[PDB]
């Protein structure tokens, strides 16, 4: 389903955002 | 498109699965 389908991007691109944010402050912390 | 959104998906799903790695690992090392 398309309209599932992008419900699933956005879920993805908030623990995407949210992760990348914090393994660069992870790199930043202790990289 | 379905088919985009799927290669969408896959693509924050790649990132997400790495992020989430990087992230535990990260912190089992640091956090």
């Amino acid at each position: 389903e398309v309209q599932a389908l992008k419900k699933r991007v956005q879920a993805l691109k908030a623990r995407n955002y949210a992760a990348k944010q914090k393994v660069q402050a992870l790199r930043h912390k202790c990289g | 498109e379905v088919a985009q959104l799927e290669k969408e998906v896959a693509q924050a799903e790649a990132e997400n699965y790495q992020l989430e790695q990087e992230v535990a690992q990260l912190e089992h090392e640091c956090g």
